[PDB]
RNA sequence: GGUUAUAUGCCGCCCGUCUUGAAACACGGACCAAGGAGUCUAACGUCUAUGCGAGUGUUUGGGUGUAAAACCCAUACGCGU
RNA sequence: GCGGUUCUGACGUGCAAAUCGAUCGUCGAAUUUGGGUAUAGGGGCGAAAGACUAAUCGAACCAUCUAGUAGCUGGUUCCUGCCGAAGUUUCCCUCAGGAUAGCAGAAGCUCGUAUCAGUUUUAUGAGGUAAAGCGAAUGAUUAGAGGUUCCGGGGUCGAAAU
RNA sequence: UUAGUGGGCCAUUUUUGGUAAGCAGAACUGGCGAUGCGGGAUGAACCGAACGUAGAGUUAAGGUGCCGGAAUACACGCUCAU
RNA sequence: AAAACAUAGCAUUGCGAUGGUCAGAAAGUGAUGUUGACGCAAUGUGAUUUCUGCCCAGUGCUCUGAAUGUCAAAGUGAAGAAAUUCAACCAAGCGCGGGUAAACGGCGGGAGUAACUAUGACUCUCUUAAGGUAGCCAAAUGCCUCGUCAUCUAAUUAGUGA
RNA sequence: AAUCAGCGGGGAAAGAAGACCCUGUUGAGCUUGACUCUAGUUUGACAUUGUGAAGAGACAUUUAUAGUU
RNA sequence: UUGAAGACAUUGUCAGGUGGGGAGUUUGGCUGGGGCGGCACAUCUGUUAAACGAUAACGCAGAUGUCCUAAGGGGGGCUCAUGGAGAACAGAAAUCUCCAGUAGAACAAAAGGGUAAAAGCCCCCUUGAUUUUGAUUUUCAGUGUGAAUACAAACCAUGAAAGUGUGGCCUAUCGAUCCUUUAGUCCCUCGGAAUUUGAGGCUAGAGGUGCCAGAAAAGUUACCACAGGGAUAACUGGCUUGUGGCAGUCAAGCGUUCAUAGCGACAUUGCUUUUUGAUUCUUCGAUGUCGGCUCUUCCUAUCAUACCGAAGCAGAAUUCGGUAAGCGUUGGAUUGUUCACCCACUAAUAGGGAACGUGAGCUGGGUUUAGACCGUCGUGAGACAGGUUAGUUUUACCCUACUGA
């Protein structure tokens, strides 16, 4: 799937509340902090004897992730997120489809 | 012997079943066979330096 | 071992013991799912009729 | 007329159990006595009775006593408002 | 003396929780054996059978934790009266089990001939099963008949010929 | 508000798999399970009919040679099987 | 009670004591050891005779082998008010590379080709390391199978030889 | 009626809550390239821990800088 | 005291590696037993399905874990499959033209439905595939998830406009709690008081659980254990009779000639329970599990013997058939065998049943516990309806039956 690098869509920002132009990127998770309370608790639980104290997932099934778009408004800089359906190939501002061309050998 | 008694024990034929060469870093109960062997098999030649 | 999978045998007999009750009707049903634009006005209309029979 | 034993006519498989289905060629039971299995507690739901009622609950404790009883009680605290 | 092959003998509620008879292996050593002594339970000891470790061994015995847990088996003690089921729904490492809804009892409460009803009638909808159809669409299928190839092919003239 | 239950099974009709099955699986109803009683010799489910204790009458389904309560009844035919 | 175990014989492995193998909760602690390679420890095979093929890709074991892959804690540097963050450095091990089958083990398939046909010494091929050598065989190892031939018998799923 | 010696057809005779098989969210003996650990062992760091040298390398193609490993 | 050794080593603490030697644990489910296989486990289309809805089976034929900035949204113009007749090279098939053409095309992907100045084809403009939360339909407990429907309040797109548009013409295309992470408010909290970092909250997403309402998980046991199961396999028995076995009917042919002496194709009706399946009703607090030996009795579908009919019956030998189960039906080699096979005798060497008769009647060769060897398989423990060798066969004195007393 191919989606354009810009998109005019609604902006929730209090100085907009109207359709504005947005830059479109893909969302990437973010580095897990060592001081997030869950990480600190896990570290305490894992210390000492007793081995692995929490489940470890093994039974992977999916071969895709949902794509999320980060839309940044070009006026106010407010951001929004949009989830696409599952897909195997994703590109952002790819070359558009030409109709009615000879498929080369 | 039976498995309870020796690493080599057991089996529906008598056989070792894993390499008989054992690491120098193996622990008591594992060091049976040829410990830390540089080579094995019939020595074709003279052993003198 | 294998067992029975499904049947509705005996289910209508069970249903008819405490009968199949028709759902019971009121003057004044809920205005629930009625168009909000209509409802919003209708409040204002009913307000005025009170302030008039007074 | 009752009771009881017997006779006669007709009828009447061995109980208990699990089970769709037991008289079963399913299981327990030779016999008899005595023992032998839904209890108490903490905290709760519905319902009912009783007291008092925007309150209610004396019993931690104190007072008293014919002494583990009965009788009396301040401040809190609990639940409710 | 030590052993324990065969009879698959006796016996098999025994003489005996391993015996008896005959037959048999070995009989100067890797021999047999008394006493002393060492090795102790995930331990010992093993010319190795998971053998032996006090009639206990693929982990002894004793006490305790311990009335260990059991979706599994068995049992569960007086009388009469009235009402009276389910084996189905959904979810569950669910399929010999639960939760859930249903069916059932009890307690009633608000009223008092309604609102009702495993029923008919009248009116008015919906339905694509039974039947039917295939000289109607799709698909299958028997037979001739007529017609046509600016072309399919066998027969034979035919320069070649729509 | 709370119990039990959450193995079902059979018959008629509709019905799938299967050569078929007292086989496996569905549909609607009635049953058995939970239920005795009269009948079908016998039998969970068929037919009749559902049950307080008694008396009398009448019947259901099934019967009336004898066993066995009830016509070796009446009537028209058919049938003789080493 | 045996064809199993042991056995002599054979072969391999480790170790020169600051040691190998093994013990202990620990120890100014132990076994081997009153020992010292013709020894102690760990394995395999199983008298003599005769022989003991090929494969180091895998798993293992092993190496004064390359290094700049991976790479802990402490330490170091930078940023920051600091908690901290980031980086560089970075032991052994892993990875990379060599050795080793009396280490665990492995030892396939197709096509063509000789002057009767047949067969294929010979040749070409595919294949994950290599492609079963010497021998031996319907063997206590062969499904098909009571294999085929011979012998043994009147007759043999038996026996023996092939 | 009451019975004696025999006998092994039957009592699906007796002996043991089937060892086979399945089920149980019941085990245990054993194995491994299962999950999770662990004695031991090995490697580094700090401590035990004091006192001296000398070279050879690294840090802001050769070759000079000052400090620090 | 004397040698060695020396700030190394040793010892202590922490860190990385190694570590079935050892410890603990796990090693789904459904299922015509279980296992192997499959997925009927989350789903979608058509049919089964009995014309409302619901509806099973490891029923039938198929599909899903995607794909798309257009293949989404709006508007415009146009018309498809196919066939016919024409046009240099050009032919069955190239491109152009006319006529016919109810969809026989296309619409991402299964199948069904839907669609013609369109929902198809081409072109133009776009981001309604957006924001805020509620209601509703399906599945249903009337929970969740998914999917979908109609509005509201905004902001937009398109179009002259009415309108249409909250992703894909409709019916599938997917995911809790905890944790992490992002967006939003730049808001609440850090509880002696402040500021700034950090952490924690509130609202909306993503990271995934396919066993799809969502454990973190490998084997073996013939050394085996326990709770149970006839809810479930391995005998008999029962239902069934495909398969096996036996018998009919028809008569095209065969039989020198001649359908039927004897046979008999294509068809087709049955019987039997001496085959083997199918099933799972009985038995898992146990009905002793192959074969032989012994012994009795029964069936007849008759091998022999008696008496007969028929013949392609001259005789002799034989063949087909009837009444017949009265009477017999064997000795051996090999194999545990059942079965088979051969030698031989014979009047004849028929077939079967009785819990696949018969183990408190035997035996124990086979099978089928524990020992052991081999081969193949397996890294291994171990497996083998493969071969091989060794492996405790218990009790009657009761009742009946029977034999005698
Ligand atoms: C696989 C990863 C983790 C997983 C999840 O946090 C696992 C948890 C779930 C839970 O409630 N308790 C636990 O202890 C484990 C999740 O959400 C995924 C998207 C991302
Ligand atoms: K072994
Ligand atoms: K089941
Ligand atoms: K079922
Ligand atoms: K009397
Ligand atoms: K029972
Ligand atoms: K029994
Ligand atoms: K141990
Ligand atoms: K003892
Ligand atoms: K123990
Ligand atoms: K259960
Ligand atoms: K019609
Ligand atoms: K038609
Ligand atoms: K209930
Ligand atoms: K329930
Ligand atoms: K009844
Ligand atoms: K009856
Ligand atoms: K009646
Ligand atoms: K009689
Ligand atoms: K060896
Ligand atoms: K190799
Ligand atoms: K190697
Ligand atoms: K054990
Ligand atoms: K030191
Ligand atoms: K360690
Ligand atoms: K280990
Ligand atoms: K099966
Ligand atoms: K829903
Ligand atoms: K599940
Ligand atoms: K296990
Ligand atoms: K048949
Ligand atoms: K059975
Ligand atoms: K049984
Ligand atoms: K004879
Ligand atoms: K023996
Ligand atoms: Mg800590
Ligand atoms: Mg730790
Ligand atoms: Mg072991
Ligand atoms: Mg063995
Ligand atoms: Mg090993
Ligand atoms: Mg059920
Ligand atoms: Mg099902
Ligand atoms: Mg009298
Ligand atoms: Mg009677
Ligand atoms: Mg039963
Ligand atoms: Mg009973
Ligand atoms: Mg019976
Ligand atoms: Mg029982
Ligand atoms: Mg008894
Ligand atoms: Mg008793
Ligand atoms: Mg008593
Ligand atoms: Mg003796
Ligand atoms: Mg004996
Ligand atoms: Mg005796
Ligand atoms: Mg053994
Ligand atoms: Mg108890
Ligand atoms: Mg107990
Ligand atoms: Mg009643
Ligand atoms: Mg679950
Ligand atoms: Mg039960
Ligand atoms: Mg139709
Ligand atoms: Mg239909
Ligand atoms: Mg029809
Ligand atoms: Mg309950
Ligand atoms: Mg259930
Ligand atoms: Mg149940
Ligand atoms: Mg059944
Ligand atoms: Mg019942
Ligand atoms: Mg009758
Ligand atoms: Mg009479
Ligand atoms: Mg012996
Ligand atoms: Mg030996
Ligand atoms: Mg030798
Ligand atoms: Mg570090
Ligand atoms: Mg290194
Ligand atoms: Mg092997
Ligand atoms: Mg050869
Ligand atoms: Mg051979
Ligand atoms: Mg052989
Ligand atoms: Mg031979
Ligand atoms: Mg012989
Ligand atoms: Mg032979
Ligand atoms: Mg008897
Ligand atoms: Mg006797
Ligand atoms: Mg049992
Ligand atoms: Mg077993
Ligand atoms: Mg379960
Ligand atoms: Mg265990
Ligand atoms: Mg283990
Ligand atoms: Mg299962
Ligand atoms: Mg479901
Ligand atoms: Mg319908
Ligand atoms: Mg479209
Ligand atoms: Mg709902
Ligand atoms: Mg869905
Ligand atoms: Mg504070
Ligand atoms: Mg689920
Ligand atoms: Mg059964
Ligand atoms: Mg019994
Ligand atoms: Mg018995
Ligand atoms: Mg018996
Ligand atoms: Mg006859
Ligand atoms: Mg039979
Ligand atoms: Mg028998
Ligand atoms: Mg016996
Ligand atoms: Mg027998
Ligand atoms: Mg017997
Ligand atoms: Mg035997
Ligand atoms: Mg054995
Ligand atoms: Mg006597
Ligand atoms: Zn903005």
């Amino acid at each position: 799937v191919n989606v354009p690098k810009t998109r005019k869509t609604y902006c929730k920002g209090k100085t907009c509340r109207k359709h504005t132009q947005h830059k479109v990127t893909q969302y990437k998770a973010g580095k897990a902090s060592l001081f997030a309370q869950g990480k600190r608790r896990y570290d305490r639980k894992q210390s000492g004897f007793g081995g692995q104290t929490k489940p470890v997932f093994h039974k992977k099934a999916k071969t895709t992730k949902k794509v999320v778009l980060r839309l940044e408004c070009v006026k106010c800089k407010t951001r929004a997120q949009l989830t696409l359906k599952r897909c195997k190939h994703f590109e952002l501002g790819g070359e558009k489809k030409q109709k009615g061309q000879a498929l080369q050998f | 012997m039976n498995p309870v008694d020796h690493p080599h024990g057991g089996g529906n034929h008598q056989h070792i079943g894993k390499a008989s060469t054992i690491s120098r870093g193996a622990v008591s109960g594992q060091k049976a066979g040829l410990i830390a062997a540089r080579r094995t098999g019939l020595l074709r030649g003279s052993q003198k330096t | 071992a294998k067992s029975k999978n499904h049947t509705a045998h005996n289910q209508t007999r069970k249903a008819h013991r405490n009968g199949i009750k028709k759902p019971k009707t009121y003057k004044y049903p809920s205005l629930k799912g009625v168009d909000p634009k209509f409802r919003r006005n209708h409040k204002h209309a009913l307000h005025g009729t009170a302030k008039a029979l007074a």
